[PDB]
RNA sequence: GGGAGUAGCAGCAUAGCCGGGUGAGAAUCCCGGCCGCCGUAGGGGCCAGGGUUCCACGGCAAUGUUCGUCAGCCGUGGGUUA
RNA sequence: AGCCGAGGGAACUCGGCAAAUUGGCCCCGUAACUUCGGGAGAAGGGGUGCCUGCGGGUGUGUAACCCGCAGGUCGCAGUGAC
RNA sequence: CCCGAAAACAGGCGGCCACCGAGGGCCCGGGAAGAAGACCCGGUUGAUGGGGCGGGGAUGUAAGCGGGAAGGGAAACCGACCCGUUCAGUCUGCCGCUCCCAACAGCCCGAGUGCUACCGGG
């Protein structure tokens, strides 16, 4: 998969799951779909989201998150389990 | 009193989710002419055209408004030969015949295929399946067919049908079969342009539904509204007899239904995607294509008005088996204009 | 199959498609499209939308 | 006992998320930041009535409409000066 | 519990129940009848933003609060939401 | 025309396994299907989802920069709005190309015994 060391842009598309959940519930959930989404392309077992990430989503409420990400992915493997770190671009 | 129709028909009961995907005729028609009696493909989209009128009627000799669904067709693989006899009630299967290099893909429907089965063998079992025909035991001969998705992109696993053939006689049929067995049939050499026919498939899912949408209940009045009671019925029947009755209208399932439907006129039959109008060739995909389904590339028909079913699902047409007495003429009719603009 | 005139934005419409409309004094007026005849009857300039041709047509008179 | 592992734990103020910690154990306990509700009252003060509910340390059998390392709950020791 | 609905406009119903219409301020203009105090905000109509400016009242006031007018311009809409 | 092998004479044909293993389910990526279940397409013999590149569409010409503007002020300068850069910018629950990321790693259910009374070969 992605080698550790080097660092990945992704984009996380949110307006995926916008009409599946309430408007007032869109970031709490655009948060987990970013956990998983980051999970499944990376290989990774964990994931450290960052306040910056964060502040992003909710810049605006919790109705209007925005309609794609662009993240920054660096893994560290320790104990032989990959651990994502997710940054803003 | 008051007296109105029933909200509905008890015709098409049980309202209930198809058997199938791939739909199935029952019933085929009377036609003399030695050939296939219809054909399968996938539904691509709709559009307009602009034509002059030969059917009977006034507006006969005018330019009109004509709605059509484009029909995407590529060719069949004709792979069996299946006799029929004469049993205690009705019609028995007797014997089959297949071909033996078929594609690595009918494997996806007909996971347990055969594994010597050479030429050898299929000349063999072909001369007994003769034999027998020649004795008289035999009550009709049908066809085996599997279409190709591969070609237009669309999927890989296929589908399997079986087809009939026209005439009183079954020599002739067989002689036909035999000469087809093993290549591949396209429209244009068993659809003529101009015939009416019968499509048939399965319509779009709804869901589950409430009887106002479902068999046109009346909704209450505002009172009810107001009570909680609008769009539900009143009642499920009288005191005696003490049962509900089948005839009182309730939810469930509505849509992705078999259905077939009468008189459909074929228009034009094209070649690679293109129409050749009288004077130049031209394309019938719209300017982005056409909304979920691509660019058409293999063979297409035109077919007036209106058929069940969502995009890209399979149909299936016949020729008519209900004509009526004046029928339109056999022939391309006029076309002055085909819409080539966006569709989304 | 005669392509319309839009008398609102002044492009060529299909055949099969639009609007006509018809005054009470016998004068009619073509539409391409609902957005156009909703405009018209609301009273917008189409003068000043650059989607239009009446803008290149003042662009001139500028 | 069956009803039944069902109804209800919606409606009048729809609120939580990221990072860190403590701990056998954390949707719900603590710290920071983001996002939000009240805002001539859901803020600030004080009668009657209640009577120790106040404070700190230690706990989780039971109570708390869920969990709970929390608590107006349980244990020990304190606290009201004209 | 709420928002919008083409064309018709109470044909619905015991019944125009429910919903919708109107809506602030300035100016003009306002009936029958009347216990001459009222009716009366009767009714009916026009206007209303932003910008650049000019004047008036009280006041020592290029402090403060109020009152009139012209011109320019943007929009489907200027008590633009409440 | 619609339903229909639970039609108790509980059917017919073709083919694959059994007398390790034919087939099937879970699982993964998605919807043309959907209250749970079921159904359909795909899973590196690969364009299923995302991305990037382009096509088509919806609104209606972005910010910044430069020039003008009723009128005001000694002058510097204010100034609602207008023109140009600009069919622009933003967006796309639509199509196409392209293996750049992910459809991996796997795990389970599974027919398999016989007798007299026999039918037609041995
Ligand atoms: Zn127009």
């Amino acid at each position: 998969p992605i080698k550790p060391g080097e660092e990945v842009i992704f984009v996380v598309p949110i307006n995926k799951i916008k009409k599946r959940v309430p408007r007032w519930k869109r970031a709490p959930r655009a948060a987990r779909f970013v956990r998983e989404w980051i999970a499944r392309h990376a290989k990774a077992d964990e994931v450290i989201i960052g306040t910056d990430v964060n502040e992003k989503i909710w810049e605006r409420g919790a109705e209007k998150p925005p309609g794609k990400l662009r993240v920054k992915v660096v893994v560290e493997e320790s104990e032989g389990k990959r651990i994502a770190r997710v940054s803003l671009a | 009193k008051i007296h109105r129709p029933r909200r509905g028909s008890l015709a098409y009961s049980p309202r209930k989710r198809a058997k199938s995907i791939v739909p199935r005729i029952r019933s085929w028609p009377k036609d003399s002419e030695v050939r296939m009696l219809g054909f399968a493909g996938y539904k691509a989209g709709m559009t307009h055209i602009l034509m002059i009128d030969d059917s009977p009627g006034l507006t006969k000799g005018k330019e009109i408004f004509v709605p059509v669904t484009i029909v995407e067709v590529p060719p069949l693989f004709v792979y069996g030969i299946r006799a029929y006899k004469q049993g205690y009630l009705g019609l028995e299967t007797a014997t089959e015949v297949w071909f033996h290099d078929l594609h690595k893909n009918v494997a996806r429907r007909i996971k347990t295929l055969p594994k010597n089965y050479n030429e050898e063998a299929f000349q063999a079992k072909l001369g007994q399946l003769e034999d027998l025909v020649n004795d008289g035991e035999i009550a009709d001969v049908r066809l085996l067919v599997h279409t190709q998705p591969w070609l237009i992109g669309l999927k890989k696993k296929p589908e399997v049908m079986e087809y009939a053939i026209g005439g009183d006689d079954v020599k002739a049929k067989f002689d036909y079969a035999k000469e087809k067995i093993g290549k591949e049939l396209r429209a244009g050499e068993v659809l003529h342009e101009g015939e009416l026919l019968d499509v048939i498939a399965v319509t779009k899912g709804k869901g589950t539904q409430g009887p106002v949408k479902r068999w046109g209940v009346k909704v209450q009045f505002h009172k009810a509204q107001r009570a909680g009671k609008g769009r539900h019925i009143g009642n499920l029947g009288p005191w005696h007899p003490a049962r509900v009755m089948w005839t009182v209208p309730q939810a469930g399932q509505m849509g992705f239904h078999h259905r077939t439907e009468f008189n459909k006129r074929l228009i034009a039959i094209g070649e690679n995607g293109k129409l050749v109008l009288d004077g130049n060739e031209i394309e019938i995909t719209p300017k982005g294509g056409f909304p979920h389904y691509g660019i058409v590339r293999s063979d297409f028909l035109m077919i007036e008005g209106t058929i069940p079913g969502s995009f890209k699902r399979i149909i299936r047409v016949r020729p008519a088996i209900r004509p009526p007495k004046k029928k339109p003429p056999v022939e391309r009719p006029q076309i002055t204009y085909v819409s080539r603009e966006s569709k989304q | 199959a005669r392509w319309n005139v839009c008398s609102y934005c002044g492009r060529e419409f299909e055949p099969g498609t639009g609007k006509m409309f018809v005054r009470n004094d016998g004068r009619v007026l073509f539409f391409c499209s609902s957005k156009c005849e909703k405009y018209y009857f609301m009273g917008r300039n189409p003068r000043k939308l650059k989607w239009t041709k009446a803008f290149q047509e003042a662009r001139l008179q500028r």
